[PDB]
């Protein structure tokens, strides 16, 4: 039931964000939500080329990292490469079918694009630090720790894509395939889309920011200068990502775009809360396995976990969820640095009036 | 909306076709030659009331510059355009007038020597008009036709 | 059966271009087909902003253009906006779900991205030429002559997406949905993918180039300076598009990537031929509608149709198809202009040997 070009002359301003009608014409002279239009122009201006960056001195700085400190770096780098691999494709795939507005169609595609560039930068950083890049890449697949992550990210994107396919091949109503009974309800399809965005947010708001701390950690040590620059650029572009997702959830939880979705959002609030806590927690456990073999000035397993909570509260409170962790100050204020002869006058009469 | 001034001196609204037809003609039997090229190269600048003779003269100088190693044929193209233009000022039309009438009129104008009529007779002029082959004006080249014209 | 991440540790280098295994890791230190990798780096370098283009004097040049001429321009502009809006989303939607290699995956997303930028440029050109952009956009959907081509573009992409969905939900085999029998054969799914690319090629090779002639037509007249610059930039990026599609077709028709596909390609050769002829013809009809009011200086119904054939042969011969139209010299060579001390020395002895 999907078309790359909808024959019907629908009004792009009235059409909802998702589940509406396949965007036919691409016009930008008017947007229903100028919020997205701003993200596009802002994202295009941050266009960067991973090559321009000088990463050459990073080859010697990294060789120097004691095998455990080389653990912290290489390990954190592997996870990031995994994160934007998925953020490479997931957006367009899951996002695109559903979008029914042109401002947003183009945002998602531009958003997914910026992610490919990030996946490219990592490849440019690895080849400069290590001798055989294959040694690192082949590990992201086999590392088990990556596996709990990878599978989880895939699941929500896939779970949403699956239904989206049925909503087009079958549509609303209960349908049967090879004896089996399939129930396709737009109400459920909206939950997956919502829950999915909740994961995309936490990933691009908490998951990614938990790795930047380690990336910039070496920067404060004047170590890995090149990598510090690249990662820094990714952070800037990353902000726009988490922002768009938030604006997208609020409009759905506020019943602004779709009246039904506000309700749906209220039903998943509890499930969405456990989601952030789920990821927020996984962030802690990984950090323990960041240092299994050691710790290095600045990062601690202790000090790092503290940041995880601090940011989780800010990100969750942004979408509209109860703070799971205690209130605390920024455990690493240094990270914010990467995010963004005189006059002689004598009078007798004037003083003569003063009585002693 | 714009108008043009024809040779005879009549005036009619501008029509691109008139130019397309002409260029398409001299381009007949030629290769590597494009009609559109001449028209755009010409950057012909229409302006209310423009004489049709000027328009013709502008397109000729255009296809004249086209002549190049890659597309030489152009120098038969321009030549063909030039002769067409010359036939207009000479006879007011492409089809040339009788050899005998042409000499007579001229003699009265003082162009040709009057001896031509005292040495040859009318019955002979009509006999020489047969040898003539106006279709040989196309065997010329822009470089040649340009010389004769000047 | 699709996943944004595939758990299995497959070799990206051995995996086929399509129908293989969902790309899990995004590495660029090695490619099975360096051809795509080159297109990415080359495309990223041509990154342009539609804004930078001064398109201000075009507002007056358009008003001066004769009533029949405005038709030629605005009409041709509407069609272009239509295509690149389709080829803005179609790629990712119908290509990502099949791609099984990184070098090609990133390409498609980057390829679809560049298209969005094109859709953005048109919107920037219209607002500067006309007073109410809505007057133009609302037409691209209602227009008679515009719709058929858009509908044709829609048919092939959607047809491919439909099966791709079943190949993941249902797999090879005959399945029944509500009494109905669905036959999902990978052999058929490969035809749609192939036939689709054939259409994408003709569109980005012939269809688009047939419009550039008119766009640059005004340029030779020193008219619409701004719009010609923008259109010129799109042409450069466009070349890379048609190039990537060609190589994909050859690798499939040569049995290089998939042995079965070469067979399949041989079966559709006849149907693929009629495809190019179909589009190549539709291009002519439009030229008649584009000139139904009248002609420009150095462009018209006749001269334009000639170019359609000239380019069709070159594009078709490129993929491996018989030339439908008669061999001809290029009808508009100008389109290529937008598509890229005295010596005093004396010796007596040396001359004394010379006998007079
Ligand atoms: N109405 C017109 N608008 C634009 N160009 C014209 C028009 N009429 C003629 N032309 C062009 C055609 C030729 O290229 C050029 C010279 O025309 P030319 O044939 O020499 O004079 P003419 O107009 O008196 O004869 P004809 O009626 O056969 O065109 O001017």
């Amino acid at each position: 039931a999907y078309t790359t070009f909808s024959q019907t002359k629908n009004d792009q301003l009235k059409e909802p964000m998702f589940f509406g009608q396949p965007v036919n014409v691409a016009r930008y002279d008017q947007q229903k939500y100028d919020i997205f239009e701003k993200l596009i122009e802002k994202q295009l201006s941050f266009f960067w080329r991973p090559e321009e960056v000088d990463v050459s001195r990073d080859r010697i700085d990294y060789q120097a990292l004691p095998e455990h400190e080389k653990h912290i770096f290489i390990s954190n780098l592997k996870y990031q490469t995994l994160l934007d691999s998925i953020q490479g494709r997931s957006p367009n795939v899951a996002l695109l079918p559903l979008i029914s507005i042109p401002e947003l169609e183009t945002w998602v595609e531009t958003w997914a694009f910026s992610e490919t560039i990030h996946s490219r930068s990592y490849t440019h950083i690895i080849r400069n630090i290590v001798n055989d890049p294959s040694v690192v890449f082949d590990d992201i697949v086999t590392n088990e720790q990556i596996q709990k992550r990878a599978e989880g990210i895939s699941s929500y994107y896939d779970e949403l894509i699956e239904m989206t396919s049925y909503w087009h091949l079958l549509g609303e109503g209960t349908h049967t395939v090879n004896g089996k009974t399939v129930t396709v309800s737009l109400r459920e399809l909206k939950k997956k889309l919502y829950l999915c965005l909740m994961s995309v947010n936490a990933l691009e708001a908490i998951r990614f920011y938990v790795s930047f701390a380690c990336s910039f950690a070496f920067a404060e040590r004047e170590l890995m200068e090149g990598n510090a620059k690249i990662i820094r650029l990714i952070a800037r572009d990353e902000a726009l990502h988490l922002t768009g997702t938030q604006h997208m959830l609020n409009l759905l939880r506020s019943g602004a775009d779709d009246p039904e979705m506000a309700e749906i959002a209220e039903e998943c609030k509890q499930e969405c809360y456990d989601l952030f806590v789920q990821a927020a927690q996984q962030e802690k456990d990984w950090a323990d396995y960041l240092f299994r073999d050691g710790s290095m000035i600045g990062l601690n397993k202790d000090i790092l976990c503290q940041y995880v909570e601090y940011i989780t509260n800010i990100r969750m409170q942004a979408v509209g969820l109860d703070l799971p962790f205690q209130t605390r100050s920024n455990p690493i204020p240094w990270i914010n640095t990467w995010l963004v002869q005189i006059d002689s006058e004598v009078d007798t009469d004037d003083l003569s009036n003063f009585q002693l | 909306n714009l108008l043009v001034t024809k040779r005879d001196g009549s005036t009619e609204r501008i029509n691109l076709d008139k130019i397309h037809r002409v260029l398409d003609w001299a381009a007949e039997g030629l290769h590597n030659v494009s009609i559109s090229q001449v028209e755009l190269r010409s950057h012909i600048q229409f302006y209310d009331g423009i004489k049709t003779s000027d328009i013709h003269e502008t397109i000729i100088k255009a296809a004249a510059d086209l002549i190049s190693r890659d597309a030489p044929d152009y120098q038969y193209l321009a030549a063909r355009l030039a002769i067409f233009h010359l036939r207009k000022k000479a006879y007011g039309q492409f089809e040339p007038p009788a050899l005998y009438d042409h000499v007579v009129k001229m003699v009265e104008m003082g162009k040709y020597d009057n001896h031509l009529l005292e040495d040859y007779t009318e019955e002979e002029f009509k006999q020489m008009d047969t040898f003539i082959d106006h279709d040989r004006d196309m065997t010329f080249s822009y470089a040649a036709v340009k010389q004769l014209e000047g």
